[PDB]
C-alpha cells in the first residue's frame, strides 16, 4: 500500500516539485546522477515521495504535467540492477514493480487530469509513466523515439506497460503493434497508432501546451477530466475482452501464430507477454497489474533475460563507444568511395553507402554488368517508394550517388576502395594492381573477403598501411554487421577509419585479427558442417531444418548451405588441408566433407547452379531434394532433436571460444555482437560467448554445465565437442 | 464388478443438418425429453422410481445446454425427483462415455437402473461456445502444442499415405451405406420423428445424408483448413521428419455438424426383469485411453486394444465394428492398425454421412451396433470414438 | 468385486469472493497446483496407471470451459493415456466425482482414478453457465423454478427455526473451524497457492471470520429478499407450499455458505492398484447412495440419500462415527440434524462452508477429504459425507478408516 521501497528506519532526489498559481504541479523528472532518467531506486524513492505530496496536498492541487529537463524524456529500467535478479530475489523484483506501478495508479486516480511533456525518447519505463498520465503531448524533436522495447532485453513492459496498452488498443492491436517486438517509433508514428494524443514543433511549447489542455479539460469535461477510459463504468475493451465471441473464436490461434513467428525457438518473453495480456483483459486493472508483476518476474530471474541483457544492453553499448575502436585516432571524412564488383555484395554495398549520402562509384568489368549493379538499388527503391518510406526527390538523389561504370580511369578522387570481387587471391592482387595508382594516394584499400587472410592480400598493393579487410553479409541492406579485418601490416588510422565508416553507414562494427576464416566464416562454417554431418549419419533433412529454426537461427542449416556454395565449401576444405599436408601433418577431415564432396558429384552444389539441397524453380526455392533420402539413407539415424540443437550450437560456441584464445577476437562483446549480427546465432543466447557462461539445461546452467553437456555430445558424436582447456579447473 | 450391465432399450432422434436444419427451431431439452417420453410410450407401466440416474454426454453445457441438462430433462419429463440428473463432458466420446459410466454404476451394485445417453444443438450451441481453460490461456495453449483435430487428422493421412482419392472413397461408402441401411428399414424402430408441442412432424430422417454422393463430386470439394491460425506449423514443430502436411479432407469426407439426441436404458438383470423389460445386449467391457494430443485423433487404437485385452479377445472375435467417422482417415488409419476386414467396420454408414452431434454420437453408434447385432443374429460389437487432447473411449456389447 | 479406497485427498485453501487472493488464478492453476503435490508425495508413482481424471464444476464456461479435467491432463504433462472428464450434478459434483471414480474403480475397468472438483466462482460466477430451467420460460414455469436461497427460508419457516437458530448454528462454524485451523487438522491436507516463481498467494481459508458473535450476527440484514419480492420467488414457492401463510427470511451472509475459489483432488484405487506403487490406502468407499425429495424445497434432497446409503451399508445412524454435511445454508443442516436426530458432537466437526466457503464443484471433494482426516485423527471407524443439489437431488457417502 505504501509508494516506498521501505517502511522501517538515503537516496538522491531526481524529481522536481512546481506548484502554479492555478494549483497546477509541475514534475520535472532530472536525475543528478547521469544524463539520463532511469526507473532506479533514486527514482522510486523520488517519485513515492512526490505522489505522497499530490496526495497530501489535493486540495489546492487541479492539475499535474510530468516533465524532463534532459536531452530525453524518461529512458526506461535500471539495467545495471535487472541482470543481477536470482531466482530467489523473485520477491524483492516482484515488490519494485509493484511498488512503481502503486505510484503510477495513483498518478492516474488522482481526480485531476495529469499530461506528459514528452522533450524526448521516452522508451520502456519511460513510456510507462507517460501511459499513466491522462494526455500525452510529444516534441516532433529529431532523434526522438517513444516505444516499450523490453521484450528485446528479454523483459516485459512490467511498469504497467502491458496493462495499459491492452486496456487501450485491446489484446491483438497491443501485442502486434506495441508489445511482441518491441519497436521504436519516431513521435508521428507514435501519434498515428494513439501512443501519443498531440504533436507540437519545439520543446519549449510542451509545458505550456500542457498547462493550457488541462485548463480547457477542467472547463469542457469536468465530470470526467484525470479518468481512463478504462476506469468508466461503460468501459468497452477495442476488440472485446476474452470472453466476448468475436475475440474467443481467434484467440486460440494467437499462441500457435507466436510460436509459428519464432519457429519454436526457447524466447521465454513474447510468450509471458501474451499471457500477461490475454490473463490480464479477464480481470479488473489492479489484478491485471499484478499478474503482470509475476510474469516480469519471472523473465527477469530467468537466464534469457540475463543472455538478452548482456549483449543488447552491455555489449552493444560497449561496442557502439568504440570499444574495438584504437584509441589515439581522429576522423577522417569520406568524400568518394570505389566499388569493385558488382554482384549482390558490390550492389549491396553500393546502396548501404549512397543511402548513407555518399558519393559511390561502382565498377564492374562491363557497362553492362555496372549498370544491373546499380539495378539492385533501384529494385531496393521501387519497394521503398511503394511501401511509402521514403520520398520521389530523396530516392532519386540516392540513385544519382552512384555512377556505374567499366573504366579503372573513373576510380580518380576516391578516398575508400571496397573490393567485392570473387574468391580469388590472384584475382584480387590483379584487381587492386589496375586501381591503386588511380585512386587518392591516402585512399582505405578494403577487401570484402570471406575467407583468403587479409595480410596475404595486401602484398598485391604498394601501401599495406591502408589494406584492410571490410566484410558485409548477404544481403548487404538488411544485415548489420561489419566485421574489420587488421592485417599484419594494417595501421590503427586504417581501422578507426573503416570503424567510423561502418557507424557513418548504420552499421555495427567488430574488429577483428588476421587469420583463416577470421571469426564469422570459421564459425558459420562448424554451425552448417554439423548439419551436413547429420545428413550424412541418416538424419531426416527435415528434421535438421527444423532443428537449426527450433534452435533460433534466422535461416535453416541445409538451406543455408546452398546460399554459401558448396563449392565455396570445398575449397576451404582443400585449403586447411594443404596448409596441415604441407606442414608434414595429417589432415582430420570433418564428416561433412564426405557429403559436401558427393553432393558435387551429384551436381548438385548449391542455389547458384540451380540444385542443391532444396530444388531451385524459376528463381524460388521449392522443396527438399526427394533425391535426398536415398542418397544418405534419411531415417536411419534417428537422434533427440535436443541433440541435434545441441550440437549446431555447441559447434559453434567452442569455435567461438578458439577464436578467443587464438587472439582473433579480443573481446566477448564483439564475439557475441559478431555471432548475432553476422551470422545469426540466436538472439536468446545472447551470443555464441555468452551461449557458455549463460548454458541452461536438463543437468544445470552456467559455465560447468555447458561443460557436462559438451562432454555429453563429445561422447555420443565425436571428439570435436570436446571443450578447450580455457574452459576447464 | 459384481452385478453385469444390459442395454435395454437404445433410442436417438434423427440428426438435423447445420445450415436450415428441421431441428434448429428445437431446444436440446426438448430433444431429450422427446426421446424420455418414446421409453415412456414403449414401456407405459415402467416404475420410474427405480430410475436412480440420468446421465447425459454435452460437450458445449451452455446457454441452452447449460445448469446440468440431465437434472432439466429429468424435471421437464416429470420423472420422480430421485431420478439425479448429471452432464459429463469428455469430448467426442461423451455420448459413450455415459454409457459406459452408466454401465460401471451398475456394477459397481449402488444403482440399479439408469438412462444414459447425450445430446448436441450444434445449430443452436455451436462446438466452442463453451469457451475452454486451454484456448483462454496461452500460457498453456503455448506449452500444451495445441492444434485443431482438422489438422491432427490431416497429419494422419500424410504420415500413413492416404490420399485425397483414398479418403473420399470411404467418404463414398459411407454415404453409400447409410442409404442402404435407411432403405432397408434398419432403423425404422430406433431413429425417434421428432415432433412439435402439438404432434406435428418437425423431422424423421437423417438430413444430412447426401445418399447421390459420386466420386467426382467429391473430388471437386476444397479442403477445410488450406483454420487460418499456424497451427500446421505447430504440428510440424512435433513430427519434425515430416516435411508437409498433405490436406485432403473436406466437408465431404469430415463428420457433419448436426442437432441430435440419444437415449440408453441400462440395468443389473433384477431390476430389468423386475420391471418386465427384456434384455437386447450385454456390456461386456469397457476401456479409457489415448495417444499424442497433437495427432489427436490417434487415441482409438490403444483403447480398442485394451478392451479387447480385458475382455480377453482378439480382433477375430468381433463381428461388428462401429467407430465414428470424425474424419475419413481417422478410420482408415484405425483400420490398418488392426487389420479390420472392410465389412465389418461401419457397416450402416457413419457421421460423414449422418453427422456427429458430438455428445450425443457416442450413443447413438452404440443403438446402431445394437440393433444390427439384433438384425444380423451376430454375437459381438466393439464401438470407439477418437477424443480431442488425445483421448479414446471403447466399448465391447454382446447380443443376449 | 474390488474394494475402492482412498491414497490421498488434499484440497487449496478457499480464496473470498471480494478482493480475494485466488482471483488472480485461473482455475486450471488450482488443479495443476494440487497435481504437483500429489507427485511431489510419491515422485515414484507410475503415472501410466492413473487411467482418468474425473472433476466436478458446476459452472463448466470460459476457464471452466473445454474439459478442465482434460486441460488438468494435458497442462501437468500427466500421461495422454489419462483420460479427463468434466461432470456437474450442482453441489454434489464434487463427490459425485469421487463415487463415480469409487464405481468405476468397483466395476474392474479402471484401476486408478484422480478425482475431484474445481471452482473459481470469483471469475466464472454461479449462473454464468446459463440453463433452461431458470432461462427457457415454457419449462422454468413447469418446473416452478425458485432458487435455492428461497427453499433455505421455507425450510426455516416451517420447521420453527428462528433467525437466532440459524445464527446460532452460524456461529459454531466459525469456532469450529478456527478451532480446526489452531490445531493443525488442516496442515496436511490444505495445499498452499504459490505462482509461477514461487511466492505465496494463499495459504487459508480467507472466507473465515472467527472473531464472529451473535450480537454481530444478529445486525445482518437478510439476504434473499432482493429475489424474493422483486422475483416473484416466495409467491411461486408459497403457491407449492400452500398451507404456508408466509416465509420468514433468516438467511444472511452470515449464516450462508461463502461464495469462494478453490479446487480438490482425491486418489482413489483398488487394493492391488496401491500395492503395485506402494500407497498405504487411508479410507475404503463403503457404499455411495443418489436421491431427492421436491424441487420447489430444492434442499431437503441430503435426507433420503442419507437413509439409502445407511440402508445400502447395512447400517444405522449409531453406527457412525461422524457427520459431514455441505453448510448451504444453516437450516438445512438444522433440518438434516432434527430429521435424522445427529448428534451435535458428531456433525461438521471441523466447521463447514459458512465459515470456510462454498467453492461448488469442488466442496464435495473438500468435506470429504476433511472426513478422511478427522477419521484418522480422532482414531474413529466410519464418517457419512453428504449434500443437497439444485432441482431436489442428494448424494451420500459412507467411508471407513483403514
Ligand atoms: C535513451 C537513449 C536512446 C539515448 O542514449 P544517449 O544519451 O545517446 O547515450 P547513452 O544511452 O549511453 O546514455 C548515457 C548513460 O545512460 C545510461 N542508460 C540509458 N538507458 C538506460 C537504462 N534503461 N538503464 C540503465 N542505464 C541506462 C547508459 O548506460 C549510460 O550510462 P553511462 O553514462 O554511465 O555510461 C539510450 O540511452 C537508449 O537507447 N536507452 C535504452 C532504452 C531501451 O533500450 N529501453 C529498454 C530498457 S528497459
Ligand atoms: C463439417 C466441417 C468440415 C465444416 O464444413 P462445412 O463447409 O460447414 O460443411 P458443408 O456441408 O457446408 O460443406 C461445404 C461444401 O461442401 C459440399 N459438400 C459436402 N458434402 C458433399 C458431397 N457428398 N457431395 C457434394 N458436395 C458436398 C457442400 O454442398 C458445401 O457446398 P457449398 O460450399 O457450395 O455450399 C467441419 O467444421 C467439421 O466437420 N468439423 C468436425 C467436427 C468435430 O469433429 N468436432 C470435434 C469435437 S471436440
Ligand atoms: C453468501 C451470499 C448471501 C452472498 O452474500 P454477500 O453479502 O455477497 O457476502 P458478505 O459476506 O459480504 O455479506 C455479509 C455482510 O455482512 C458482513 N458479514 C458477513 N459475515 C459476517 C459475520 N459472520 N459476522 C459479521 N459480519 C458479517 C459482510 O461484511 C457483509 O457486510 P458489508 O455489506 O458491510 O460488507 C449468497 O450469495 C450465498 O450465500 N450464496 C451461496 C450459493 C449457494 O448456496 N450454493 C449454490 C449451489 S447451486
Ligand atoms: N523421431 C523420429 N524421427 C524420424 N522418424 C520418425 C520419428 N518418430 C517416428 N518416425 C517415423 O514413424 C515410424 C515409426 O514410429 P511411429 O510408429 O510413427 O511412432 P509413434 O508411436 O510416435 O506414432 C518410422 O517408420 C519413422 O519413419
Amino acid at each position: 500500500s505504501s509508494h516506498h521501497h521501505h517502511h522501517h528506519s538515503m537516496p538522491d532526489n531526481t524529481i522536481q516539485w512546481d506548484k502554479d498559481a492555478d494549483g497546477i504541479v509541475t514534475l520535472t523528472m532530472d536525475d543528478p546522477s547521469g544524463s539520463t532518467n532511469v526507473m532506479n531506486e533514486a527514482y522510486i524513492e523520488s517519485m513515492g515521495k512526490a505522489v505522497d505530496r499530490l496526495v497530501a496536498e489535493k486540495d489546492s492541487i487541479t492539475g499535474v504535467v510530468v516533465a524532463s529537463a534532459k536531452k530525453t524524456f524518461f529512458a526506461g529500467g535500471d539495467v545495471k540492477t535487472m541482470i543481477q535478479a536470482r531466482p530467489e530475489d523473485a520477491g524483492d523484483v516482484f515488490n519494485t514493480v509493484e511498488t512503481i506501478k502503486r505510484q503510477l495508479r495513483t498518478l492516474e486516480t488522482l481526480g485531476k487530469p495529469v499530461v506528459a511533456a514528452i522533450n524526448g525518447a521516452a522508451l520502456g519505463g519511460g513510456l510507462e509513466i507517460a501511459l499513466a498520465c491522462h494526455h500525452r503531448i510529444a516534441a516532433d524533436v529529431k532523434g526522438s523515439q517513444l516505444g516499450l522495447p523490453e521484450v528485446t532485453l528479454g523483459l516485459l513492459p512490467g511498469g504497467g506497460g502491458v496493462t495499459r496498452t491492452v486496456r487501450m488498443f485491446g489484446i491483438q492491436n497491443a501485442f502486434v503493434s506495441v508489445l511482441a517486438q518491441g519497436t521504436r517509433f519516431k513521435p508521428a508514428k507514435a501519434k498515428e497508432i494513439g501512443l501519443v494524443d498531440e504533436l507540437v514543433a519545439t520543446v519549449e511549447e510542451l509545458v505550456p501546451a500542457a498547462k493550457a489542455w488541462i485548463k480547457e479539460e477542467l472547463k469542457a469535461n469536468p465530470d470526467g477530466a484525470g479518468v481512463q477510459p478504462w476506469d468508466k463504468k461503460g468501459y468497452k475493451m477495442p476488440g472485446g475482452t476474452p470472453s466476448s465471441p468475436g475475440l474467443a473464436a481467434i484467440l486460440p490461434s494467437f499462441p500457435s501464430n507466436l510460436r509459428k513467428q519464432l519457429k519454436g525457438a526457447p524466447m521465454p518473453a513474447p510468450r509471458a507477454i501474451l499471457a500477461a495480456a490475454v490473463e490480464g483483459a479477464q480481470v479488473d486493472f489492479d489484478t491485471a497489474s499484478r499478474i503482470e508483476s509475476r510474469y516480469f518476474a519471472s523473465l527477469v530471474t530467468g537466464q534469457v533475460a540475463k543472455n538478452m541483457m548482456q549483449a543488447f544492453f552491455f555489449d552493444l553499448q560497449a561496442i557502439n563507444a568504440g570499444g574495438s575502436r584504437p584509441e589515439g585516432i581522429g576522423k577522417t571524412p569520406i568524400k568518394r568511395i570505389g566499388v569493385l564488383g558488382a554482384g549482390m555484395m558490390g550492389a549491396g554495398i553500393a546502396y548501404v553507402s549512397a543511402k548513407a549520402g555518399y558519393e559511390v562509384v561502382l565498377k564492374d568489368v562491363s557497362l553492362e554488368a555496372a549498370a544491373k549493379g546499380k539495378g539492385y538499388s533501384e529494385k531496393l527503391e521501387a519497394k521503398a517508394l511503394e511501401r511509402g518510406r521514403t520520398t520521389q526527390e530523396r530516392s532519386d538523389a540516392l540513385l544519382a550517388r552512384i555512377t556505374p561504370t567499366a573504366d579503372a580511369a573513373d576510380f580518380k578522387g576516391v578516398d575508400f576502395v571496397i573490393e567485392a570481387v570473387f574468391e580469388n587471391q590472384e584475382l584480387k592482387h590483379k584487381v587492386f594492381g589496375e586501381i591503386e595508382d588511380i585512386v587518392e594516394p591516402n585512399a582505405i584499400l578494403g577487401s570484402n573477403t570471406s575467407t583468403l587472410p587479409i595480410t596475404g592480400l595486401a602484398t598485391g598493393v604498394k601501401r599495406q598501411e591502408d589494406f584492410i579487410g571490410i566484410h558485409f553479409f548477404s544481403p548487404v541492406d538488411k544485415m548489420p554487421l561489419v566485421e574489420i579485418i587488421k592485417g599484419e601490416k594494417t595501421s590503427d588510422e586504417a581501422l578507426a577509419r573503416v570503424f567510423d565508416y561502418t557507424l557513418a553507414i548504420g552499421k555495427t562494427p567488430i574488429v577483428v585479427n588476421d587469420s583463416r576464416g577470421f571469426f564469422t566464416s570459421r564459425v558459420i562454417g562448424t554451425f552448417v558442417n554439423e548439419a551436413l554431418a547429420m545428413l550424412g549419419e541418416g538424419v531426416e533433412p527435415a528434421s535438421i531444418e527444423q532443428a537449426g529454426s527450433q534452435a533460433g537461427y534466422p535461416a535453416p542449416p541445409l538451406q543455408l548451405s546452398d546460399e554459401l556454395n558448396l563449392e565455396l565449401m570445398h575449397k576451404i576444405a582443400v585449403a586447411t588441408r594443404k596448409g596441415v599436408e604441407d606442414a608434414g601433418g595429417t589432415y582430420q577431415p570433418h564428416p561433412a566433407e564426405a557429403v559436401v564432396e558427393k553432393m558435387i558429384e551429384l551436381g548438385r552444389s548449391g542455389r547458384l547452379k540451380g540444385a542443391g539441397f532444396y530444388e531451385y524453380a524459376d528463381g524460388k526455392r521449392s522443396g527438399l531434394w526427394p533425391g535426398l533420402r536415398e542418397t544418405f539413407k534419411s531415417g536411419s539415424s534417428q537422434p533427440p532433436l535436443q541433440d541435434m540443437i545441441d550440437r549446431m550450437l555447441f559447434a559453434e560456441a567452442l569455435e567461438t571460444q578458439k577464436c578467443l584464445d587464438e587472439g582473433v577476437l579480443t573481446s566477448t562483446a564483439d564475439a557475441n555482437i559478431g555471432s548475432i549480427m553476422g551470422i545469426g546465432f540466436p538472439p536468446w543466447t545472447g551470443g555464441s560467448a555468452q551461449f557458455i557462461v549463460g548454458y541452461s539445461g536438463p543437468a544445470g546452467t552456467g559455465k560447468a554445465a555447458f561443460v557436462a553437456r559438451a562432454r555429453e555430445l563429445a561422447a555420443a558424436y565425436g571428439d570435436r565437442f570436446l571443450p578447450p582447456e580455457s574452459l576447464l579447473s | 464388478m459384481s452385478e453385469e450391465a444390459f442395454i435395454y432399450e437404445a433410442i436417438r432422434t434423427p440428426r438435423g443438418k447445420q445450415k436450415n436444419g428441421s431441428l434448429h427451431e428445437v431446444k436440446p431439452l426438448s430433444l431429450v425429453v422427446g426421446l424420455i417420453d418414446e421409453l415412456r410410450k414403449r414401456h407405459p407401466d415402467l416404475d420410474e422410481n427405480l430410475i436412480s440416474d440420468v446421465i447425459l454426454g454435452c460437450v458445449s453445457p451452455v446457454g441452452d445446454q447449460g445448469g446440468d441438462i440431465a437434472r432439466a430433462a429429468v424435471l421437464a419429463s416429470g420423472m420422480p425427483v430421485t431420478s439425479g440428473g448429471v452432464q459429463l463432458n469428455r469430448f467426442c466420446a461423451s455420448g459413450l462415455e455415459a454409457v459406459n459410466t452408466a454401465a460401471q454404476k451398475v456394477r459397481s451394485g449402488w444403482d440399479d437402473l439408469v438412462l444414459a445417453g447425450g445430446v448436441e444443438s450444434m445449430s443452436r450451441v455451436p462446438m466452442g461456445s463453451d469457451g475452454g481453460a486451454m484456448g483462454l490461456d496461452p500460457a498453456t495453449n503455448y506449452d500444451v502444442m495445441f492444434v485443431p483435430q482438422s489438422i491432427g487428422a490431416d497429419l494422419i493421412a500424410t504420415i500413413e499415405g492416404f490420399s485425397r482419392e483414398d479418403v473420399d472413397a470411404y467418404a463414398l461408402r459411407s454415404q453409400q451405406k447409410a442409404a442402404e441401411a435407411w432403405s432397408g428399414g434398419y432403423f425404422a424402430k430406433s431413429v425417434v420423428p421428432v415432433r412439435d408441442q402439438n404432434g406435428l412432424l418437425i423431422l424423421d430422417h437423417d438430413e444430412h445424408m447426401r445418399p447421390d454422393t459420386t466420386k467426382e463430386g467429391l473430388a471437386k470439394l476444397k479442403p477445410a483448413f488450406e483454420a487460418l491460425g499456424g497451427f500446421d506449423d505447430v504440428a510440424l514443430q512435433k513430427y519434425h521428419w515430416v516435411e508437409k502436411i498433405n490436406h485432403v479432407h473436406t466437408g465431404g469426407n469430415s463428420s457433419g455438424i448436426v442437432d441430435g439426441a440419444a437415449l440408453v436404458m441400462i440395468g443389473s438383470a433384477a431390476a430389468g426383469k423386475l420391471q418386465g423389460l427384456t434384455p437386447r445386449a450385454r456390456i461386456v467391457a469397457t476401456a479409457t485411453s489415448g495417444a499424442d494430443p497433437v495427432i489427436m485423433l490417434t487415441g482409438p487404437t490403444p483403447a480398442t486394444r485394451k478392451v479387447l485385452d480385458r475382455a480377453g479377445l482378439t480382433v477375430d472375435d468381433i463381428d461388428l465394428f462401429e467407430l465414428n467417422e470424425a474424419f475419413a482417415s481417422v478410420v482408415l488409419k484405425f483400420q490398418k492398425d488392426l487389420n479390420i476386414p472392410d465389412e465389418k467396420l461401419n457397416v450402416n454408414g457413419g457421421a460423414i454421412a449422418m453427422g456427429h452431434p458430438l455428445g450425443a454420437t457416442g450413443a447413438m453408434i452404440l443403438g446402431t451396433m445394437v440393433d444390427e447385432l439384433e438384425r444380423r443374429n451376430a454375437r459381438r460389437a466393439l464401438i470407439t470414438l477418437c477424443i480431442g487432447g488425445g483421448m479414446g473411449v471403447a466399448t465391447i456389447i454382446e447380443r443376449v
